[PDB]
């Protein structure tokens, strides 16, 4: 009566969601999760979307010699 | 007299099965609008969350 995967694999996946909704679906929705990672983000690059830069988590030090300031010294105080 | 029908007879009454299927309780627009609800909330959260991260730019 109910189907077997491996002789007819369209016609278990429709059982499957009739009989088995729940736990078919789980299925499904875990593997959007791995297709929306594959799809969506070279898609997003296509059109434009630019994934924003990331915040700053410490002081941002600039690279390169100091640059010898002359100013604000203790004369001025 | 006695407590008699009326000359006629009484009119039918209903006593079959009623139970009319209603539009608010199909599984077709309730899973259509349940869907729209959650699109309309992940375009919103998408907006939020853009927003949020650039005021932590500013605040750092
Ligand atoms: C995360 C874990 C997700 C597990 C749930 C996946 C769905 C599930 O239970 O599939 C079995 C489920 C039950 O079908 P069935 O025909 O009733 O199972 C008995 C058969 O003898 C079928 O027996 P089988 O050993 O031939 O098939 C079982 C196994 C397929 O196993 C194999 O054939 C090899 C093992 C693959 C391991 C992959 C690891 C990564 O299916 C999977 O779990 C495939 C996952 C990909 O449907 C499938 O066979 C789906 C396969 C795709
Ligand atoms: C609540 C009361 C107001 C709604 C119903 C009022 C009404 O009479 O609407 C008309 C119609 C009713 O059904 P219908 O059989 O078409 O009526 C024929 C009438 N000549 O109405 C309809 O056909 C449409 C009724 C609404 C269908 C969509 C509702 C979507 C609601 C948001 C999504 C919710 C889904 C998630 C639910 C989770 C449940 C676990
Ligand atoms: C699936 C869930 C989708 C949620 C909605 C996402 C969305 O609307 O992304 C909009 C986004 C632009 O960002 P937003 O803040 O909306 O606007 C900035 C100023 N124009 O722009 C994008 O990221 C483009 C989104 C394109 C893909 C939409 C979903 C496709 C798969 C279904
Ligand atoms: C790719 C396709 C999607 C992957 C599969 C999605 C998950 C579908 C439901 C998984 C189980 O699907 C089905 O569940 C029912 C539970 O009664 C079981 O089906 C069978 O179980 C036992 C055999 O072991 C039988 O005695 C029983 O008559 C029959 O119902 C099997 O466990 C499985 O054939």
């Amino acid at each position: 009566t109910t189907p077997r995967f491996w002789s007819t694999p369209l016609k278990y996946c429709r059982w499957a969601a009739r009989e088995r909704p729940a736990l078919f679906f789980s299925v499904v929705i875990g593997a959007l999760g791995p297709v929306t990672l594959a799809t969506v983000p070279p898609l997003r690059r296509l059109i434009g979307d630019v994934d924003a830069a990331p915040i700053p988590l410490t002081y941002p030090i600039p690279p390169g010699p100091r640059k010898q300031l002359k100013g604000y010294d203790d004369d001025t105080e | 007299p006695q407590d008699m029908p009326p000359p006629g007879g009484y009119e039918a009454v209903q006593y079959k099965r009623n139970l009319p299927s209603r539009g608010l309780f199909r599984p077709r627009p309730l899973l259509a609008g349940a869907a729209v609800l959650m699109l309309y909330g992940w375009y919103k959260l998408v907006k939020g969350i853009r927003e949020q991260n650039e005021l932590a730019r500013e605040k750092m």
